[PDB]
């Protein structure tokens, strides 16, 4: 009736990818888990952009997207700057955004290759992916790019901007007993990486008092959150959002009382 | 006490026709005490079935065994008048035509009573002394369990 | 055009890697191996490097119309 | 259609008497079977006669107060050997009518569906026999119509 | 003319299929999407060892009213009529509706598609228009989800 | 031109609540959750937990439509048991659930790092 | 042109003696251009 | 004409049902006496689909016979095909 009792177990903690091992757990939750780590991450990235001078081939918005999904570090300080619709500042502040200033200008006759390295911030704990680096633009000489960014802080469903991961991977029950899928040639198919299973034998037998767990994950982040935090900053935001639900179901139920 | 009927059935044949489709079988039976031959389809991955095996049947109007009706709903925290849980496999289902061997003389001498099980069929041929509880539009229980 | 910073699918870093996929067919490789040093493993950031074509070069072989 | 149920022009010239010969929409018109043009001349007897000199089967489809009413009262006998008389000609006229066998033909309202209906919704048992005197489908047939 | 098209047949034929078998985790989501569902839950098909509801009950709540229908099914053997097992059909022909709830048959075009005397046709002519209008949302709900 | 803005997938205006309360009178003791600008995320998890209590009937969950960002959750109990209470316990066991989890990810990482 | 007809449209269907159709087949004879009037009028065809 | 000699299908059709259904609702957008209580509804159709249930429409159908005679008939004695 109550929660049960899951397991980790972690089999990879590389500077850019995770794989976890959750055991003891009902699918759902094992799917919401993914599907927060790609939505529902709080992350600071680039979605206000002014320009104030561009000569360059590529126009305003093929800058301002490019410059919307550089990724940024946010490795400490995501939880401190709050959302700016929740700011009680007007517009921008310090406090909820950070704000970037980009300014180069090509005066030779090789070509001029304005990278992610040219944008300087004014927090030192928000930079993008340089401590290669990610090409913005490219300039012939006499052609100039001047402009500034400000940085807010969003999740993946506003934008995929703001998604944290590079791609997560989500397996469960490798070789297959559950029969959740069918399949018409069992021997056409390859084993999965976390099979179990010789060369002879094609499927695991059938489970009829089975239930799908252990779920094996392969999380891995784009370089702007650290992948082992990314797992914590989507646990503490679903609880945050239970939490909420808690909050909102009790003030309708004493409400209706 | 509920049982409208009392046998049991040995197979010989897993699918004469073929292996139609893939997660239900279909059983021929007969009988060995008072000869009634059976055809019925069966789940195969919930519950295995060979050929030379030997099982007792039970169908019955209501599990309660008191002769009160269930009515058809799910009442899975109802378990307190201890139902026909004994038993290893059960079904539910309705009966859709009971026909038999009429002349319009004499008062059906075989009767054959087709069930459905939302879809799984059986039939039963037999004498109409043994074949009589079945009333048309009825919901009735299909009761299994090995022997040895 | 230009390559992208993302990949579309997944979203991992694309951006970063069009000048090092040129360094590396400069030195003699192969694509798939050229693919392979770079750490594509999944084909869908491997199709956004193999199949993209630059068109800056041929954009700025303009005389730009400010100074 | 004008408000005569006749069908006519913009001039008031008449084109048909009844819409499609017979004055019934074709919205709730379904595909039926007549079930008596294509039966021989003796499965047309063994089938629609209502025969009783065996008696048997009579007490055996219906019950004893009624197969005692069947039994006497040859007014009644008289009455359903009319039907068979009417039944008899029906079936010349739909021959001359209907050539080719072409049993499938279109009328309003499926009658085996709501017979099967009648079935279905008072319980009915079809092995248990019946209270229904024959009379009383005869003049509801005929009062009906 | 309205008839179930290019998605949600092809998913009824796999739905309808004596092979599938629903855990009450999946009957469980189908009976959301239902709006004319009574609120009370069916009694599975099957019981011991586990609950599995079959797709038929599930279409047979799907079916409003009290329909009664017969249509035979597209790959239909032809000398199963003839011969024995004609109830039976071990290949899950001859669509049957008894009573507004689904018995035996695989539905396909030939029962739930434009033809006549369809599935569909026949709540259209017995329940009325607006029942028939939540029996297509009904099944474009459950069929698809 | 008639784009949305990205931002009411979640957020709510003035003129709305976050949870809508309806009993329904089809069957005895039944709620109809209301759960409004969130997705399937959370219904996932609603109908998970609530199968797993054994006391619980029905309860499951639908979205109206993909576009209108609302979810709707019909729980049936026993009768001696409130739905609402029901989804109270399945969501304060959800909290223990989470924390519990949150807590052995933090131990394993700790574990990992020397 | 000369064709025993298969399908029953064109095939001699009468009563018989029991009262059951019986399907006949009856040799047909299908044109190019029309000449009904002279044709009718002509020996051993069915003017009917 | 007078109370005999008066033939039409009495089944009213869903020409004139669409008719009266139209045109009684739209006096109750134009604030006519509504002839049927009502219970929290605003909708004029709505009260008028009511009402026609109720069977209380005060409005008489003059049909025109092809010969040329009117005909006229009430809402009360035609009955409804729903
Ligand atoms: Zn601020
Ligand atoms: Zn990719």
């Amino acid at each position: 009736p109550y929660a049960n009792q899951p397991t980790v177990r972690i089999t990879e903690l590389t500077d850019e990818n995770v794989k976890f091992i959750i055991e003891n757990t009902d699918l759902a939750v094992a799917n919401s888990i993914r599907r927060v780590f790609i939505a529902e991450v709080p992350i600071i990235a680039i979605d206000w952009v002014q320009i104030d001078a561009n000569s360059s081939v590529l126009h305003d918005e093929f800058i301002a997207h490019r410059l919307g999904l550089i990724p940024l570090t946010s490795d400490d300080i995501v939880d401190k700057l709050q959302y700016s619709r929740d700011c009680t500042c007007e517009e921008f502040c310090p406090e909820c955004s950070v704000e970037f200033t980009l300014d180069v200008r090509c005066n030779e006759d090789q070509t001029r290759h304005v990278t992610s390295r040219d944008l300087i911030s004014n927090s030192p704990r928000v930079i993008p992916v340089t401590s290669d680096d990610i090409l913005i633009v490219k300039l012939r000489k006499g052609q100039e790019l001047r402009l500034r960014a400000y940085a807010k802080k969003g999740f993946g469903k506003e934008h995929a901007k703001w998604n944290p991961t590079a791609g997560v991977a989500f397996e469960y029950d490798p070789d297959n007993a559950l029969r959740h899928t069918v399949y018409p040639k069992p021997e056409e198919w390859p084993k999965s990486e976390y099979s179990e299973l010789d060369e002879d034998e094609s499927q695991a037998p059938y489970d009829p008092n089975g239930k799908p767990e252990r779920f094996y994950y392969n999380v891995e982040s784009c370089g702007s959150l650290r992948p082992e935090t990314i797992v914590l900053s989507a646990l503490s935001g679903l609880k945050k959002k239970l939490s909420d639900l808690q909050t909102q179901l009790s003030h309708e139920i004493q409400s209706d009382v | 006490a509920g049982i409208l009927f009392e046998d049991i059935f040995d197979v010989k044949d897993i699918d004469p026709e073929g292996k139609k489709f893939d997660r239900v079988s279909r059983l021929h039976c007969e009988s060995e005490s008072f000869k009634m031959d059976l055809i019925l389809d069966v789940n195969i991955q919930i519950y295995p079935v060979d050929l030379g095996d030997k099982f007792r049947l039970v169908i019955a109007s209501t599990l309660y065994e008191d002769g009160t009706l269930d009515d058809g709903e799910y009442n899975p925290t109802d378990d307190r008048p201890s139902r026909a849980d004994q038993f290893e496999y059960v079904m539910y289902g309705k009966v859709y035509r009971i026909e038999g061997d009429e002349t319009s003389t004499e008062a059906a001498t075989r009767l054959s009573a087709y069930v459905s099980y939302g879809g799984l069929l059986m039939r039963l041929q037999g004498d109409a002394n043994n074949l009589h509880g079945f009333e048309v539009d009825s919901r009735v229980y299909l009761l299994m369990k090995k022997l040895a | 055009m230009i390559i992208p910073v993302r990949c579309f699918t997944c979203g991992k870093i694309v951006g970063n890697k069009w000048e090092a996929y040129l360094g590396l067919l400069q030195a003699e490789y192969t694509e798939g191996d050229a693919l392979d040093a770079l750490g594509l493993k999944r084909y869908c950031c491997r199709r956004m490097l193999l199949a993209h074509v630059d068109l800056i070069e041929k954009l700025l072989n303009y005389a730009p119309l400010e100074k | 259609v004008k408000y005569d149920a006749t069908v006519r022009n913009s001039i008031n010239q008449v084109v048909q008497l009844r819409y499609g010969e017979d004055g019934l929409a074709g919205e709730s018109v379904e595909f039926q079977n007549l079930a008596t043009l294509k039966p021989s001349n003796k499965a047309f007897e063994k089938k629609f006669r209502f025969d009783y000199t065996n008696e048997r089967a009579l007490r055996r489809t219906l019950q004893e107060d009624l197969v005692k009413d069947v039994l006497s009262n040859a007014h009644i006998q008289n009455e359903l050997e009319r039907e068979f008389e009417r039944m008899r000609e029906d079936r010349e006229v739909l021959r001359v009518i209907f050539p080719t066998g072409d049993s499938k033909v279109v009328l309003p309202c499926n009658l085996l569906r709501m017979i099967w209906n009648a079935q279905k919704i008072f319980h009915i048992n079809p092995r248990l026999p019946s209270d229904l005197h024959p009379i009383k489908v005869v003049e509801g047939v005929k009062e009906l119509s | 003319v309205m008839g179930i098209v290019q998605d949600t047949l092809t998913a009824v034929r796999k739905f309808t299929k004596r092979d599938v078998f629903l855990e009450r985790g999946e009957v469980m989501n189908l009976l959301m999407f239902l709006s004319t569902w009574d609120g009370k839950v069916p009694q599975p098909a099957i019981l011991k060892p586990r609950p599995l509801w079959t797709g038929k009950q599930i279409f047979s709540l799907i079916i409003p009213g009290h329909i009664n229908c017969i249509r035979t099914h597209s790959t239909h053997p032809d000398d199963e009529d003839s011969g024995p097992y004609k109830h039976i059909s071990p290949g899950d022909t001859k669509v049957v509706v008894e009573n507004g709830e689904l018995i035996m048959g695989i539905l396909c075009k030939k029962s739930l598609g434009t033809s006549a005397g369809s599935l569909v046709h026949i709540s259209y002519l017995e329940m009325g228009h607006d029942i028939t209008r939540l029996f297509y949302s009904n099944i474009q709900t459950v069929i698809n989800n | 031109m008639n784009a949305p803005p990205a931002f009411e997938s979640f957020l709510l205006f003035e003129g709305e609540k976050k949870i809508t309360i309806n009993k329904d009178t089809k069957v005895p003791n039944a709620c109809l959750f209301t759960i409004n600008k969130e997705d399937h995320t959370l219904g996932n998890i609603i109908k998970s937990q609530l199968l797993k209590d054994p006391q619980v009937l029905f309860a499951g969950y639908k979205v109206p439509h993909p576009l209108e960002h609302k979810i709707i959750i019909r729980v049936q109990t026993t009768p001696d048991y409130s739905p609402q209470e029901a989804f109270t316990n399945a969501i304060t066991d959800l909290i223990s659930e989470l924390s519990l989890l949150e807590e052995r990810f933090r131990v394993a990482i700790k574990d990992k790092q020397e | 042109y000369m064709h025993l007809p298969q399908t029953d449209n064109k095939k001699k269907i009468i009563i018989t003696e029991d009262g059951e159709f019986k399907a006949l087949q009856e040799w047909i004879l299908e044109t190019d251009g029309v000449s009904l009037m002279r044709v009718l009028s002509e020996k051993d065809v069915d003017p009917v | 004409q007078a109370n005999q000699k008066r033939i039409t299908t009495p089944y009213m059709t869903k020409y004139e049902r669409a008719r009266v259904l139209g045109t009684r609702a739209l006096q109750i957008a134009m604030c006519a006496p509504v002839m049927v209580e009502l219970e929290g509804e605003t909708d004029p159709l709505l009260i008028a689909m009511k009402e026609l249930k109720a069977r209380k429409i005060p409005i008489i159908i003059r049909r025109y016979l092809p010969d040329g005679s009117y005909e006229d008939w009430g809402v009360d004695e035609l009955i409804i095909s729903d």
